[PDB]
RNA sequence: UGACGGAGCCAGCGAGUCUAACCUUGGCCGAGAGGUCUUGGUAAAAACUCCGUCGUGCUGGGGAUAGAGCAUUGUAAUUAUUGCUCUUCAACGAGGAAUUCCUAGUAAGCGCAAGUCAUCAGCUUGCGUUGAUUACGUCCCUGCCCUUUCACAC
RNA sequence: CAUUGGUGAGCAGCGAAGGAUUUGGUGGAUUACUAGCUAAUAGCAAUCUAUUUCAAAGAAUUCAAACUUGGGGGAAUGCCUUGUUGA
RNA sequence: GUCGACGUACUUCAUAGGAUCAUUUCUAUAGGAAUCGUCACUCUUUGACUCUUCAAAAGAGCCACUGAAUCCAACUUGGUUGAU
């Protein structure tokens, strides 16, 4: 590679491995042949910030333009990354492409969170923020200055005279859901989704609204119902198809599934299954999915991991 | 990689300096110890150095193998890549496949057209203890050269009386058992430094049933070095030759590895000396 | 001199690893020794470079 | 000289790097009459 | 001052070094047109950073390149290997970063070494 | 698996006031030692690319050394003056059985330089330049080695 | 021949009663908007202070008080501690 | 034979006389030499400031208003009876 490897991660295919580099790249190898299938370019999205004693721009700062630490998501189609900086990135790997990206911190409280710092501060002797003023507090406790020169992290006994720094040490995505944790400097950051915010509609048509849902349901057309709830993905309404689906028509609706609102199914079952008090209604839609649909799983089993 | 062995280089380097004034300091202790010891009286100049008497409260709870070889003698077995010259003939690559033979951890490398800086970087970052490469006039196996690495002592030796198991022996396989060696007869440090050399280049305790016997015998500055079988008969201890015969000479011993022809000699042969007759070195 | 090394750290040209290192006070182990380079993309780097004509922009200097 | 050849650091860095140029053959350009060796226009009027 | 860079390409004792300037087509090799690098039987090798991004991409740059050392082979991969990377650098230094990844990813789906030195040191076993 | 000329074109090692043949025909100068001159005979990047030309085969390709035959040229062909052809004498056209070595800048090809206190010039070592086929599995065979005396799970 | 050398002399092109560099000062922003002063349930802001003082409340280590010292040896006289002598 | 005795050869160990300084007076000696409320000038040394070289490197960053300097353009004056 061109530049000193930081992070790595493999895909959970196996075929491949992601690699973040010093340089502010990512990039994307096969390993059945050593053949760079995709390369990132992610270092103008880091938000790096100026500290109190840097003497340099934050623009022209080097100290945190790449990514200590990266991610694949459980079906291999997203990379999470953290570094030193004040930004977490989420990336699209056949896309190469930035998704989202998050603000780690915004306590002034930390140190390189702003890019750009209140000139009021800056005096002829220098920065305000910087003047010892440890010597003003009422307890001894307090004003003592236990620090050894030059420590860049100190001790329990020898506490460090800069302030600490926004960083980001470790991120992961979660197996069982669609959420991911950052170990950063004020605690671990679990960012997650609901969908129960957005409207995110799969195959919409003008035919398909909750009020046509509910009439469905009242039809007794259950399959029809629960398609027509899945096409709309809002959240009540599937619950409301699922529990007012009998036990009787489950193995023959369970069986009529079409093959590409399975996975919503199964990531429905398995977040409502933990909470909800329906222990064998939802043990008996595990069943009847099990049953009928065991083999598309098994076929693809990095698409349903997170499900399963 | 490249910082690192430059900096340990130095700092072994500089570690040779400074033992010479350390022996020095030594000699004056030892004798401030039997003077403490016997109630001897001690001479003018450390009876008038104070400095020394203040330190010895200290350096009083001060007490082989050598410096290249102190940090993994025993710990870590050696690995041995056995190479030849640039073009070599069939009669020297059956030489170089006898000698990694008679090595027990030992991979025979093809040259090619290996250049011998990058084939010693090559054996660095591969981890490699030792390079040993033989060189022939027309199929006559005429020198062996053993490095050590990353930065260790190089002995060259000039092979005479060579001859092979594929001559001798009709049929028959080696053995490749951990072997008990014999070094016979060395007994000035450069003969302590050619045993600790060519000691190493072997697996660190062989068990007591071991068959392989290899010899080095030094015999006027010439080392014959013998493979045998043993079988421990009641009546005694018979010996089958099953190795390559040959003596070997050193004549040049360097603080360097092969690469390097900067290196300070340690040792080196001198022909023309008007009483290079009379002295044994080894 | 030393004044000069304090002046290069102090202005971000120091890095002892991936790290950049703006402290004068850090302390330096003899292990960390071999890790104690300019940073790329310094000026400091690409006179250097510049000055052995050895300068490679692909690789940023 | 082949020793400090050997043990010569990349990253050292010197103000002189500036005003010392080396040709494409890899080595040090040492000028003849510097101690510049360009004239003005305004020069080469009045020697002229 | 003119926006040009300088960049290098290895292939064993070969090396060259390509100076990609603003100009208006001018890609020279050792004073010589690119048109006359020999082998015939490999002057596509040196013509293929061209043909892969299009002649578009060199309209308005001017490239010239010093070769040494090596053979023919060695010379030839060498100059494909600066003249990619001059590309690269130049587009990333003077136009935009977009045009950059995309003659990059170009070059790494054809064929990395126009990219990354192949290094062919060896492993003992 | 060519030859013969032309053209084009590419290396990396090597820098001690130290690097370097013998006999021979004579002229001159000189007391000599020798000097100078004259003569004659012997030792002592390649590749690759391009263009042109010859031409490929047991349709054996060469090498003789004598002799014979017939003719060239002839005072004299006795001196084959010699020429051509045939005959005459030896080997050879990629190396049998056995046996050995070898896995990537590796096998194999190509030149260039050095001569380093041992070794080497009946050669040794280095340096670069072109650069593969096949396996990268398995203990079936032939050997060698080794064992059989912290949780969870076995 | 090359100049990714300097110093200049000139064209094409660009092109609206000019253009190009450099620099001092001041204002706004650089965190997310509830107004000034005081003795503050109010008064002042032109102050008052010629009611601003009374009353009430208020006194533990029964002074506990270097958590604050670069290292090794010491301490005449200090200082600390303990004992003692005479009041 | 890092054994003793003897023989031999070698290596290293001296010391004085005098003076001065060291007690916030006095280093023990009377053989020595110093007790004063500042006025000015001249010279010298040193350090700050401001600018700068070797010789760089980094810019508490952005807008707005208001001054100044410099180089061109244009205009004005002088200039082959002589500008620079």
């Amino acid at each position: 590679v061109y530049s000193d490897v930081l992070a790595l991660s493999m895909r959970p295919d196996g075929k491949e491995v992601a690699v973040s580099t010093l340089k502010g790249q990512i990039s994307i190898f096969n390993i059945e042949d050593a053949k760079q299938v995709g390369n990132i370019d992610c270092r103008k999205d880091i938000i790096s910030g100026r500290f109190n004693q840097d003497r340099f721009t934050a623009k022209n700062s080097e100290r945190s333009k790449f990514f200590t630490t990266i991610h694949y998501s459980f079906d291999g189609m997203a990379i999470v990354a953290g570094g030193n900086n004040n930004s977490i990135c989420l990336y699209d790997v056949p896309n190469e492409v930035l998704l989202k990206r998050f603000i780690v911190s915004r306590n002034m409280a930390l140190n390189g969170t702003l890019e750009f710092l209140n000139s009021k501060k800056m005096t002829e002797a220098g920065s305000l923020d910087l003047i010892d003023d440890a010597g003003e507090n009422s307890d001894l406790e307090d004003r003592i200055d236990n620090s050894l020169p030059g420590s860049q992290r100190g001790g329990d006994l020898s506490t460090r005279k800069m302030r600490p720094e926004v960083r980001v040490t470790s991120v992961q995505f979660s197996p069982t859901a669609n959420a991911f944790a950052a170990a950063s400097t004020e605690g671990l950051l679990i960012y997650s989704t609901n969908d129960t915010i957005l409207f995110d509609p799969f195959d919409l048509d003008v035919d398909v609204t909750p009020h046509s849902t509910v009439e469905a349901l009242r039809e007794k057309q259950f399959l029809n119902a629960l398609v027509m709830a899945f096409r709309l993905n809002e959240e009540y309404l599937i619950n409301k198809v699922y529990e007012a689906i009998p036990i009787k028509e489950i193995p023959l609706v369970a069986s009529n599934i079409p093959a590409i609102y399975l996975p919503r199914i199964l990531k429905f079952i398995g977040d409502f299954a933990i909470e909800s008090q329906h222990i064998e209604f939802n043990l008996i839609w595990i069943k009847a999915l099990l049953s009928a649909s065991g083999g598309y799983i098994n076929e693809h089993k990095y698409l349903f991991s997170t499900a399963m | 990689m490249l910082r690192r062995q430059a900096r340990e280089r130095r700092e072994y380097l500089y570690r040779k300096a400074q033992e010479l004034q350390d022996s020095q300091l030594q000699q004056k202790r030892q004798i401030i110890k039997q003077a403490l010891a016997q109630g001897k009286p001690l001479p003018k100049e450390l009876a008038e150095d104070e400095s020394l008497q203040k330190d010895f409260r200290y350096d009083q709870s001060l007490k082989q193998v050598d410096d290249e070889y102190a940090a993994t003698s025993g710990i870590m077995d050696p690995r041995i890549i056995v190479t030849t010259s640039r073009d070599p003939s069939t009669r020297l690559s059956q030489f170089a496949k006898e000698i990694k033979l008679l090595f027990p951890n030992a991979v025979r490398l093809n040259r090619g057209n290996y250049v011998m800086p990058n084939l010693v970087d090559a054996c660095k970052k591969s981890g490699t203890t030792d390079l040993v490469v033989l060189h022939e006039h027309r199929g006559v196996p005429t020198s062996l050269t053993i490095s050590h690495f990353p930065h260790g002592p190089t002995a060259q030796f000039s092979l005479h009386n060579v001859v092979m198991r594929h001559d001798i022996i009709n049929a028959g396989n080696q053995s490749e058992v951990n072997p008990h060696l014999i070094f016979d007869n060395f007994t000035t440090a450069l003969g302590k430094r050619v045993v600790c050399i060519l000691k190493h280049l072997f697996n660190a305790g062989p068990k007591k049933d071991s068959e392989r016997v290899i010899t080095f015998a030094n015999r006027g500055d010439f080392i014959s070095v013998r493979q045998h079988v043993y079988v421990r008969t009641r009546e005694g201890v018979e010996i089958a030759e099953v190795g390559p015969r040959f003596e070997m000479r050193l004549f040049e011993l360097r603080l360097g590895t092969l690469e390097n022809k900067d290196a300070d000699v340690e040792w080196q042969l001198r022909r023309f000396i008007r009483t290079a007759n009379k002295k044994d070195y080894l | 001199t030393i004044q000069d090394a304090v002046k290069f750290i102090e202005q971000g040209h120091v890095r002892v690893g991936p790290n950049l290192i703006n402290d004068p006070a850090y302390l330096v182990t003899r292990n960390m020794e071999d890790y104690v380079t300019w940073v790329d993309n310094s000026k400091i780097k690409k006179t250097l470079l510049r000055y052995r004509n050895q300068i490679d922009d692909f690789d940023f200097s | 000289l082949r020793e400090k050849a050997k043990e010569r650091n990349p990253d050292e860095y010197y103000h002189a790097m500036h005003s010392r140029k080396t040709d494409a053959k890899g080595l040090l350009i040492s000028s003849r009459h510097g101690d510049d060796e360009s004239l003005s226009m305004d020069q080469v009027k009045l020697l002229k | 001052a003119v926006p040009s860079v300088q960049t290098f390409g290895k292939k064993k004792s070969a090396t060259a070094v390509a100076h990609v300037k603003a100009g208006k087509g001018l890609i020279k090799v050792n004073g010589s047109p690119i048109t006359l690098v020999e082998p015939e039987i490999l002057r596509f090798k040196v013509y293929e950073p061209l043909l892969l991004v299009g002649l578009d991409k060199f309209s308005n740059i001017d490239i010239r390149v010093r070769v040494t050392g090596g053979g023919h082979v060695s010379q030839v991969y060498a100059i494909r290997q600066a003249i990619a990377k001059g590309l690269v650098a130049y587009h990333q230094k003077y136009v935009d970063e977009q045009s950059k990844n995309e003659l990059k990813k170009a070059f790494t789906s054809y064929d990395r070494t126009l990219l990354i030195a192949d290094s062919r040191r060896p492993e003992p076993k």
